[PDB]
């Protein structure tokens, strides 16, 4: 399937670092309450 | 808050162990009437309330935890740090959803939605009974009073544990193998069984000493008390103080196993009463008056 698609799937590493500095900007709240819901569970599944 | 340095104040007189004295020493200090407005608008600004007893006024309690903040888990209501402070001074084992219905003549679902919001911020840490007569839980931390140690030990270790103290007198209080076989058992039993005689008198809790899992066995010679009245309304007489004298059923159901083979002694008396064994009466052969006898259905 060479038509210059297969060769232009993905970037290099330079413009790939601020597309993670805006995803962890703006899709962060989302995240934060799942790493809080995960740290909620090993809270409160220790007892019984 | 920040309403002036009386929540300083109020912070160093709660500091330590309070009591009226606190509160005399607080109205000494100043002039009285204006220490007693502010201090109603302190108390008035979410801080301890007063006590009415035979003495004037008390603290509630010793310490300046200061936490309920009135607006903020969730969302705002002026409902929900009310049901968090009746949940803080519950008590030993906790409330009732029926005394928390009693009070404050408030609806159950909402009672409900204080459940999943406070759930969801971890106050409603609750502690569970042996029984459940009206759902006695709901206290706020730790899990502590436990009405348990051999209540709600249920099942498996109580029948272990049983075995082995029944294993530990029944080889203390007689001697090891001479249950077995009848071949001069037990030798004119503890050799003429004068004042030797003895038994444990708290060396059976050392035996359980001796070897424990570390969960609910640390009894403090209560629990063993407790299983010493489960031993002797059953197989044990305990003349007055600790001689157990474990016999008259465990030779029996002892040494049935691999100790009473077939091609025995003697044939038995008719009728024995103390005697649980070879009782079988049909493959089907419950045709005429076999031991199809013993009540009827009256």
């Amino acid at each position: 399937v060479d038509d210059e698609e297969l060769n232009a799937h993905l970037l290099n590493e330079e413009a790939s670092k601020l597309k993670e500095r805006i995803w962890i900007g703006l899709n962060a709240d989302f995240l934060l309450e799942q790493e809080s819901k995960r740290l909620k569970q090993e809270a409160d599944i220790a007892t019984g | 808050l920040s309403d002036n340095a009386k929540t300083l104040h109020s912070q160093m007189m709660s500091k330590g162990i309070g009591a009226l004295f606190t509160q005399q020493e607080l109205q000494k200090q100043m002039g009285i009437g204006s220490l007693t407005d502010l201090m109603s608008i302190v108390q008035e600004l979410l801080d301890k309330n007063l006590i009415k007893l035979v003495k004037q006024n008390d603290e509630l309690k010793f310490q300046g935890v200061l936490e309920s903040e009135a607006q903020k888990k969730a969302t705002m209501s002026a409902e929900e740090a009310l049901v968090y402070s009746y949940i803080e001074a519950s008590g030993r084992e906790g409330i009732w959803s029926k005394t928390i219905k009693a009070r404050t003549n408030l609806h159950q679902h909402v009672v409900l939605k204080c459940l999943k919001s406070l759930e969801s911020q971890r106050y409603v840490k609750s502690v569970k009974s042996v029984k459940f007569p009206t759902r006695k839980i709901y206290m706020l931390y730790s899990l502590q009073p436990s009405v348990f140690t051999d209540g709600e030990l249920d099942i498996e270790f109580i029948n272990s544990l049983l075995t082995i103290v029944w294993r530990f007198i029944s080889e203390n209080t007689f001697p090891n193998g001479f249950k077995n076989f009848e071949n001069g058992p037990k030798k004119n039993v503890f050799y003429a069984p004068n004042v030797k005689n003895y038994s444990t008198t708290q060396e059976i809790l050392e035996f359980i000493t001796a070897a424990q899992v570390a969960n609910v066995e640390l009894t403090p010679s209560n629990i063993r008390s407790l299983c010493e009245v489960l031993v002797y309304d059953d197989k044990l007489e305990k003349v007055t103080h600790d001689c157990y004298r474990v016999t008259l059923e465990s030779i029996l159901q002892m040494n049935q196993g691999e100790g009473e083979p077939e091609a025995g002694n003697k044939a038995l008396e008719d009728e024995e009463e103390f005697s649980i064994f070879n009782y079988f009466k049909m493959f089907p052969a419950s045709k005429h008056d076999k031991e199809v006898v013993y009540f009827d259905e009256w």
